[PDB]
RNA sequence: GCCAGGGGUUGGCUUAGAAGCAGCCAUCCUUUAAAGAGUGCGUAAUAGCUCCUGGUCGAGUGGCGCCGCGCCGAAAAUGA
């Protein structure tokens, strides 16, 4: 990574851009919530997925933690958070593909980002592929 | 006009043979006379070659045995051509051998008075097909011919 | 595939939607016009053709059109479509999206990985008489790596492409597993 | 729901043992109106019961997505 240091709030502002369309793989993963991913978070899924088909199919982590989730020392009010405690977060808003699968039948990719969801704070909803392209 | 008990199966050579296990905790905890029940088998495997014969054991209610010499399994006829003494450990990427559709066709002549299948055009694929799920594959020329 | 096609006019855009009726719109060169179909039954249609099969529509003036789905606006937050176009054809060479299919296992997943295939649909320059179903890609010898560009795809008649001649069509990819888990969380 | 019947094969590999059934890799045919080289328990390994058939039966059933409302999840300090 390169950026530039600690970043500001922001605002999980609607759903607007926050969403997409199923680009890879046969079924899809997207968020029903606004929120806060983090990395680890990202990974608690990245693992399991794996854990499930070892030497399975192929995954795709389409959304990607480029905000940095500042803190501070426990203390009180001199400067900004030194932060970076949990790390760097990628804003995702309701619609937003975020794990593609393939390379597995449907009750493969099926308990594979279901579990994911639940090593996620939001909710979530497991997607086909129907046609819509573009 | 005679009384059984229960099935078992062995595997093991035919002449060649010691109350050894997985023969030992078989025959041995159910008790046998050997004494003359073996005299049954050197007689069964005097003319007969050497190889992995299930003689289909079934213990009789006079605590004997049905020494039914059956033919060898489907994994013996292969690694014949091979020479070999097992199989490959994954099916699919890797080859040991690649034998032919020819050899399945005379050494599955050897299969059939006991095994359940008629003629010798299904038992082509049954020694050509329990050989794929094993890490060998064959070449063939004739086939389905048609129009 | 055919669909039963419904005029448009003032009617408020919301309002259509509290009916079932999608909004959408059917133009081109020599044509222009509001229109809205039926969701419900769109949806069927759509599903099974999507934007390679052409989509006939019956207007209340007994106008049989061929059209094409341009493209389809849809409303993030739990997919569904909020407008739809539709692409007038006549006679003239016209470019869209065909279907693939890859028949066989390449000499990669047969021995232990997973099909990436990057599209499913190639874009083509072609005439309304030719809309091929399908575009047959030989991908047998594709080991673990390789790749089939879009140099070397069954082009049949009188239908040449549209993308890049270096485009890539697909690709073998190495499967993911545990035994990478031990090397990935360590270094 | 019920009555009855319930192959080569013991799949190849690994393993002290791996017999449809710890793990690994996979796509045969035959008796047949039917029985998966295999759903679960079980044995040290087996067999076995069961998730195959015909009849009786006699008309529907199974699973899936979405909505309105509700249910668990829900433990605190004076008396509710």
């Amino acid at each position: 990574r390169m950026k530039y240091r600690k970043q500001q709030r922001g605002r999980l502002k609607g759903a607007t851009k926050g969403g997409d369309y199923v680009a890879f793989g046969d079924f899809g993963l997207v968020a029903l919530e606004p929120a806060w991913i983090t990395a680890q978070q990202i990974e608690a899924a990245r693992v399991a997925m794996v854990r499930h088909f070892r030497r399975g199919g192929k995954i795709f982590i389409r959304i990607f933690p480029d905000k940095p989730y500042t803190k501070k020392p426990l203390e009180v009010r001199m400067g900004k958070g030194k932060g970076n405690v949990e790390g760097y977060v990628a804003v995702v808003k309701p619609g937003r593909v975020m794990f593609e699968v393939a390379g597995v039948t449907e009750e493969q990719a099926m308990e594979a980002l279901r579990i994911a969801g639940h090593k996620l704070p939001i909710k979530t909803k497991i997607v086909r592929r129907d046609a819509y392209d573009e | 006009m005679k009384k059984v008990v229960a099935v078992v199966k062995l595997q093991l050579p035919a002449g060649k043979a010691t109350p050894a296990p997985p023969v030992g905790p078989a025959l041995g905890q159910h008790g046998a006379n050997i004494m003359e029940f073996v005299k049954a088998f050197n007689a069964a495997t005097a003319n007969m070659g050497d190889a992995i014969v299930p003689v289909e054991i079934t213990i009789y209610a006079d605590r004997s045995f049905t020494f039914v010499t059956k033919t060898p399994p489907a994994s013996y006829l292969i690694r014949k051509a091979a020479g070999l003494e097992k199989g490959a450990h994954k099916p699919g990427r890797e080859k040991v051998g690649r034998i032919t559709w020819e050899q399945v066709l005379e050494i599955a002549k050897q299969k059939m008075p006991d095994l359940n299948t008629t003629d010798l055009e299904a038992a082509a694929r049954m020694i050509a097909g329990s050989a794929r799920s094993m890490g060998v594959e064959v070449v063939g020329a004739p086939e389905v011919k048609d129009a | 595939y055919r669909l039963k096609a419904y005029y448009r006019e003032g009617e408020k855009p919301s309002a259509l939607r509290r009916a079932g009726k999608l909004p959408g719109v059917m133009y081109n060169r020599h044509l222009n016009r509001k229109v809205y179909v039926d969701l419900v039954e769109f949806d069927k249609v759509f599903r099974q053709a999507s934007i390679h099969h052409v989509i006939v529509l019956e207007l209340p003036d007994g106008q049989s059109l061929p059209t094409l789905v341009r493209q389809v606006n849809l409303d993030k937050r739990r997919r569904r479509p909020e407008h739809v176009d539709f692409f007038v054809l006549s006679d003239e060479p016209v470019e869209m999206y065909v279907p693939l299919r890859f028949v066989g296992t390449p000499a990669g997943v047969r021995a232990g990985g997973v099909l990436q295939e990057i599209h499913r649909d190639i874009l083509v320059k072609v005439s309304p008489r030719n809309i091929p179903e399908f575009i047959e890609v030989d991908v047998s010898g594709l080991e673990i790596g390789d790749s089939l560009h879009a140099s070397d795809l069954k082009l049949p008649p009188g239908v040449e492409l549209a993308v890049s001649p270096e485009e890539t069509i697909a690709a073998v990819v190495p499967p993911e597993d545990v035994e990478k888990l031990a090397e990935e969380a360590a270094a």
